[PDB]
């Protein structure tokens, strides 16, 4: 399920090729499992007992934006509109095991937020696998004459594979440096939950 | 006589599928000897070789992790003294992590090793997460001395 | 007599049906003999034991087919 949603969300973020099954497969168990593992209270104004009223990314998706044509302008806008959740409430929440693990029936608006929430993970992770992908590429590459009647014009470019994808999941799941400033100079293995990325 | 039925059951008529060589008593024996339609084995006509892969392996992550390598440079990145500590690192943990799954697979009744026991002991041991490949609360008595106490404390 | 105790079959049982991953006219006759000795205790029915006949004659065939004519 939700396999199209990866295809255009990936096409979104600058993959144009045709990735593979195994890449779209990863990609669900990821945000699956992130799912399932998923002005303010504590603003300066909740001091007190009683309330008062009041009173890189950019420049790629420019020069994107400038190259390229009119009907790859109309392709990328239509796929902009890519949801996990996009009327399709019912058809998430089983994808989702909602009832299982929560109080079934939430509101739409927590709906919403996970859409956005998801949308904004494929796009980091797909930005991510690129650029592993070129760099592996770059350092990788450091006999048929006549020709035939099927053989591509010009071929050149490919999707991207699941290493990659597992390499920058990898790269994302490090914490800073401040959650382990407490085992300086121990021998203490340090254990953790999930990273919400 | 014998029952040659109208129509054959579906086990009978099956195109056949690539067997394995099962027995045990070996293959490519030249002495004194069959399934239908044998699996072929692998070949490789021309390349690098495992032999070089295998070898590189190292100084492809020691490339991947030190961020990058300059033209001119590659290989030589950890000295003879640290590949051996590293080596030793992989082996220990590929036996210490096999010999925990498989007493903890055996222990719940199982006959075969699944990749859960793994990932299990992976999660729970090195705080190893490897994706694709698919609570509490207390009880009465624990509530009732809570009761109890804060009962007592005013 | 060895085919004659419950428990000795039924150990023979398990090697029988461990190697039956790689079919082969033997290997499908000691089958179809575990089969018969299964039939003559009323623990199976006459079908499966012509079904077995079947797949252990059609195997047969198709290894005759294969040798210079």
């Amino acid at each position: 399920a939700n396999w199209f949603e990866l295809c255009q969300m990936m096409y979104v973020s600058g993959e144009t090729g045709e990735p593979s099954l195994e890449t779209t497969g990863i990609i669900e168990d990821i945000v699956r499992q992130q799912v399932i593992e998923i002005g303010l209270p504590w603003e300066p104004a909740s001091f007190y007992s009683v309330e008062v009223p009041e009173r890189q990314r950019l420049r790629k998706a420019d020069e994107r934006t400038k190259a390229m044509t009119k009907e790859e302008y109309v392709t990328w806008s239509e796929f902009r509109q890519a949801s996990f959740t996009y009327r399709k409430g019912k058809r998430f929440r089983e994808w989702a095991g909602f009832g299982l693990v929560t109080d079934s029936k939430p509101s739409d608006d927590i709906i919403d937020i996970l859409g956005f929430l998801t949308f904004e993970m494929v796009q980091t992770l797909t930005e991510e696998a690129l650029k592993i992908k070129e760099q592996e590429d770059l350092h990788r590459e450091r006999l048929t004459g006549g020709g035939g009647l099927f053989d591509p014009p010009n071929e050149g470019r490919t999707p991207v594979e699941p290493r990659h994808i597992q390499e920058a999941f990898r790269r994302l799941q490090q914490r800073p440096k401040k959650a382990r400033a407490m085992l300086n100079g121990t021998k203490l293995q340090q254990r953790t939950q999930l990273k919400l990325f | 006589k014998l029952p040659i039925p109208k129509v054959l059951h579906d086990k009978a008529i099956q195109m056949p599928q690539p067997v394995p060589n099962i027995g045990g008593a070996g293959s490519g024996r030249p002495t004194y000897t069959q399934p239908a339609l044998p699996k072929t084995p692998a070949f490789q006509l021309e390349g690098e070789g495992e032999r070089v892969l295998n070898k590189k392996k190292l100084d492809e992550l020691v490339r991947q992790v030190c961020g990058g390598t300059a033209e001119g440079q590659d290989g030589n990145m950890l000295t003879p003294e640290v590949e051996e500590s590293v080596l030793n690192m992989a082996d220990a943990f590929v036996d210490n992590v096999l010999h925990q799954a498989c007493r903890n697979a055996k222990e719940r009744g199982s006959k075969v090793l699944e990749i859960r026991d793994i990932q299990l002991v992976l999660e729970r041991v090195y705080n190893i997460r490897i994706p694709g490949y698919a609570k509490v609360q207390p009880n009465s008595n624990w509530i009732k001395k809570m009761s109890a106490v804060q009962a007592a404390k005013v | 007599e060895y085919w004659q105790n419950q428990e000795n079959r039924d150990q023979l049982d398990t090697v029988i049906k461990g190697v039956m991953d790689a079919p082969t006219p033997r290997r499908y006759f000691f089958q179809a003999f575990m089969s018969l000795l299964k039939l003559h205790n009323k623990q199976e029915t006459p079908q499966d034991f012509n079904r077995v006949v079947d797949e252990a004659i059609q195997l047969s065939i198709r290894k005759w087919h294969q040798l210079p004519k």
